[PDB]
């Protein structure tokens, strides 16, 4: 492999191209001591391209696995020990999304107070709605922008 | 304790109809028999960030008439998040270690639903956060409702105006949405549609409604004509083109109407209703307004009162 | 080796830690298709802990070499070609950087108007002076990178 | 052509001791003789976006002095920058196509260097950009330290007030510091104290500088005393602790003063120089204005002629 | 005498074709072969009650270059119109008997029209009045047009932006419709449209004009493309949606050009125009502006000297 096998960690695999980085950035998955090893345009037969992420010594909850459900939805959270996959999950779309995004309604109490944003996640017809638990007004996760 | 006991009111969306039915039906108690006492020993916050005169001054006098006590400010101006940049976080923190329940109206929408994460223990009502939610608004439109049509299903309600700002709308419409085979109207300008989130509420629920570009034609079939302010202190300055009213309401549009036929109005108006409605029997906001005493009270009986009142 | 050898390509070494993601955003160096391997957080001789950055079939531009100085002194360029390094270097110091710093003085006119940012590059051994072209004041590298 | 000819005039930084000295012996020359009509058929702008009456009013003076004519405007509320959201890099495009060279005073730094950017063919003239520098300014200064002095090379200099936001003090250390053996005093709160890369500038040619917390410690020996005025409209409202001028020069202040010095001062003045010290034979900053003439004329003389002689 | 020889110049609507190629020729000599003395012993007012940039500083220019003198304001507020409740009238009656010609531009419809009636013998030039005409601008774009294209007949024309409110295409329009063969591509928000008699007078000397809500629907076949700012002044609140630039020119935008083609814009640009057209050969709207001289020049030397040889 081009990117060598871990010891104990998460392996974050099937992860669209383009997508890799956004994941990064947005959960911030580098800011940590941690050894990361990261594999971008990589060929896949299942996917085409795909981007790779591992983190060591480092888990994820089921809850945090279905953050990635957004950007990722078919990608697979490999739990690694020992050298060893000890478990394998797919994100589930989660109920609400937390912290990482900004509200776009420019007149929402959120933008102001020292609160933590919020969002109610639900499919609407082939795309993501997000609903504020503040102001709830609902937008397309497309112009709900992130921190 | 009665299902509302202690309960935040900050949204129609978080209600069951099985709530809204158990406020008309406390509304309809304590008017025919006043309890003077019973929120005794209470003392609650009013507490309103934007201009008021309807909301504020009900909420107060059912307190009052209720045996309460009431403390708060009419602007924020003089409070010390006006004048040494407290957030409403920390000024709810603090009001929520004085008394039994705060009653709320706030400019940004939100602002209820923030409060309640800082209250502790009290109760928070809201009583408007910006363009979003007016929930003890549509509690009176309820009871004025049912007072004039006998019930709450199987209804014909035109709205009209700003349905994309009228919090009182956005309530309203949820809440009559829990009930059966009502149908509705919308007659707005495009800028100021009822919005999206609105609408796939009640695609989901089956209920049917439509867009209407004249009072005219739906004068016939409906049951209560909804009249809303353009909501102008919310307007972006680029939805200028509709801060004049659109649909003017005159007491020669009213002869096609049905006998039964109710027109509401949450107050205040500019000129949406012609002056000349009022003397016609169809003109019912002015009674409209004088529900929210009996509302009112019913809903601060059933957050800060144990028991069902009988 | 982790991340293991490329064919054609540049590999940045010797990045700090915590600095390697910055580079990939700074860079756009992930908008590409060309396939890229990251270590973060790997084990260093010289350096302890460091950074590193694989990118096949592509080469830095001059300047963005130059912007390397700022951000990593320490880092090594290198030139890849047929699994051999052919170029080997450490960025030094540019005499002038434009377009991606912002001037520190708030009344500069290079803020409100559509020009390119402008600095003249030297240093006070303990930090970089930048001198902006417009305003003329100089400040410590270290001021300037708060864009 | 001489060295200045259709050349820029933004910063005393890119200016030779020989560009300053070729001003200087042309000024002298104008003074002596003067030339009505050199340059005739010329138009300048003179293009001020802050405050002037010094600067504006002695540059269109002198030219018309050589006969040139004059457009411009001494606000920019009436301009399309001022009403209708015009960049200064598309006002100075504009501008350029008119006139043979531009004047311009701007309240931020780097504006005039911005300017040249967008003038092609056409010369800018620096008459102050926010706090940066103010090259005429020092031109005018060195005319008249050197008409008074009789030489611009071991002087001892002391520079008091606002050093940090002071434009002028700028220009003049820079310039001063191309000649020999210069000494310098500097006078100044802590919060306004000369900045960094000037006194840099100065360690780096090896010219001895000291700082002061009075005027009396050095009055003894210095041959320029050059006061200025608190930059006021540049001060961070956390330095307003420092908008009085914390240095007075009084009458009683020069009795140890040698004969020879000379007080300056760009002007305006706010308090830093009391009204008494105007008729001792110190005082030097009305005769150093009206030096402002034969700098300024030279200068123009300079730029949009090729030769002169004399 | 000349047909222009003591004229008002207020609308295009006055002018013929001839009056046009007039100045059109008389402004190429000039610029050709320049006149400085052509109005020396001249004094010109430019009086501006509304802001300018280019039309204030060329036509002054333009007075300096020729050799007349100028007195004026460019801000209405220190006038005793300003001050002391001096009508318009009153304050042309006064101004008339003092200079050669009056150059105005003025905030409403119509000032230019009502000084004539004030000014006796002096002639008026109008330089803009309200979203009305624009006469000069048009002088001088027709003499881009006519040096880029070669001619001024069966040209492809299009015009972008506000044409309610553009008084520069109101004038150019109108101009265009003298010559033969034109044809006009009107791209403008619904709220902005070109007014109904502009349209109306093309319709009557059967020229072709057709609306279009893109650029690139006619880039291909275009000679000239006219673009303009919003006029936020003059907008009424109700038409505030209008207020950002809905038409947006960028380089990459130009690909499909005839290689001829030329941008102009009487400026200023807010963001109609991005600033990556500046470097394409298609830009020309600095030179534009450059042209304001000798266009204004012409006029000038028309209106005030009976005869012209080259
Ligand atoms: N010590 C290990 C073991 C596994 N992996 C990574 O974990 C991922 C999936 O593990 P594995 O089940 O062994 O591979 P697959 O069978 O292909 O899994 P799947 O079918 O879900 O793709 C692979 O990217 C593999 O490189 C790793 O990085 N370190
Ligand atoms: N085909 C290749 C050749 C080298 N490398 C990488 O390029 C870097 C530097 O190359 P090399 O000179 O071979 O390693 P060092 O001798 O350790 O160089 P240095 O002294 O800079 O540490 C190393 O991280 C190595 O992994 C690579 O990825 N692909
Ligand atoms: O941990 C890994 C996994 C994969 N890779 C690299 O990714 C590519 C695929 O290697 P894999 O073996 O992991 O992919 P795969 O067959 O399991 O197919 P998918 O499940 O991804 O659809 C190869 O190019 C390999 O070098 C790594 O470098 N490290
Ligand atoms: O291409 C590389 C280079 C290095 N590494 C990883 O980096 C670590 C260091 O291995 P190195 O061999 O690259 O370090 P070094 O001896 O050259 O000493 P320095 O230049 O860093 O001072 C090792 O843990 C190795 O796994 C890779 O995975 N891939
Ligand atoms: O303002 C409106 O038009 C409707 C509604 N009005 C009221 O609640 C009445 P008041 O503002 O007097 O309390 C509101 O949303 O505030
Ligand atoms: O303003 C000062 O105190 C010094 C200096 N003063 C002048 O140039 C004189 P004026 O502002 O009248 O043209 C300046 O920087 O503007
Ligand atoms: O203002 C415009 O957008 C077009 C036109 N512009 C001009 O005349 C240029 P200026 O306002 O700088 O003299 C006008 O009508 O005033
Ligand atoms: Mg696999
Ligand atoms: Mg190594
Ligand atoms: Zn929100
Ligand atoms: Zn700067």
């Amino acid at each position: 492999l081009q990117v060598e096998a871990i010891k104990r960690g998460t392996v974050i695999d099937h992860i669209p191209a383009q997508i890799g980085f956004k994941l990064l950035s947005l959960f911030k998955l580098t800011e940590t001591d941690q050894r990361i090893t990261i594999g971008l345009n990589l060929p896949s037969g299942e996917m085409g391209r795909k981007d790779l992420i591992k983190i060591e010594n480092t888990f994820l909850s089921e809850d945090q696995v279905d953050q990635l459900a957004l950007y990722a939805p078919q990608a697979t959270v490999n739990r690694i020990d020992n050298y060893e996959v000890v478990g394998k999950s797919r994100p589930s779309l989660p109920e609400r999304i937390d912290n990482v995004l900004v509200c776009p309604n420019s007149n929402c109490i959120s933008h102001a107070e020292p609160v933590s944003s919020s969002f109610a996640v639900r499919k609407r017809a082939n795309d993501i709605a997000l609903k504020c638990k503040y102001c709830e007004k609902e937008f397309s996760h497309n112009v709900v922008l992130a921190n | 304790a009665n299902p509302l006991y202690q309960k935040h009111i900050i949204s129609i969306n978080d209600l069951s109809r099985d709530d809204l039915n158990l406020v008309l039906a406390t509304a309809a108690k304590l008017k025919a028999n006043p309890q003077p006492e019973l929120l005794k020993h209470k003392v609650i916050a009013s507490c309103f960030f934007e201009a008021s005169t309807r909301t504020r001054l009900s909420f107060e006098t059912s307190m009052h008439r209720l045996g309460a006590s009431v403390v708060g400010f009419s602007d924020s101006a003089n409070t010390s998040l006006g004048k040494k940049g407290e957030t409403l976080a920390d000024t709810i923190s603090v009001i929520s270690t004085y008394v039994d329940a705060i009653v709320m109206r706030h400019p940004q929408e939100g602002a209820a639903r923030l409060a309640t994460e800082f209250s502790g223990n009290v109760p928070v009502l809201n009583a408007g956060d910006g363009s979003n939610q007016h929930p003890t608004q549509t509690l009176l439109d309820l009871f004025t409702i049912q007072e004039t049509q006998g019930r709450l299903d199987n209804l014909h309600v035109a709205m009209v105006g700003d349905l994309k700002y009228g919090r009182t709308v956005h309530s309203l419409t949820q809440a009559l949405a829990k009930f059966d085979g009502n149908r509705f109207y919308f007659i707005a300008p495009d800028a100021l549609a009822m919005p999206q989130y609105i609408l796939d509420m009640l695609d989901e629920k089956g209920i049917a409604w439509s867009l209407h570009s004249s009072i005219e034609e739906v004068m016939a079939e409906v049951d209560i004509l909804y009249m809303t302010r353009v909501q102008k202190e919310r307007l972006d300055p680029s939805e200028y083109a509709n801060v004049k009213a659109q649909f003017v309401l005159r007491a020669s549009d009213l002869h096609n109407a049905k006998a039964n036929m109710k027109v509401l109005h949450p107050l205040p108006r500019v000129d949406e209703i012609a002056t000349d409605v009022d003397k016609t029997p169809h003109a019912w906001y002015f009674q409209q307004a004088g529900n929210g005493i009996f509302a009112r009270q019913a809903l601060l009986a059933l957050v800060l009162n144990r028991d069902l009142v009988l």
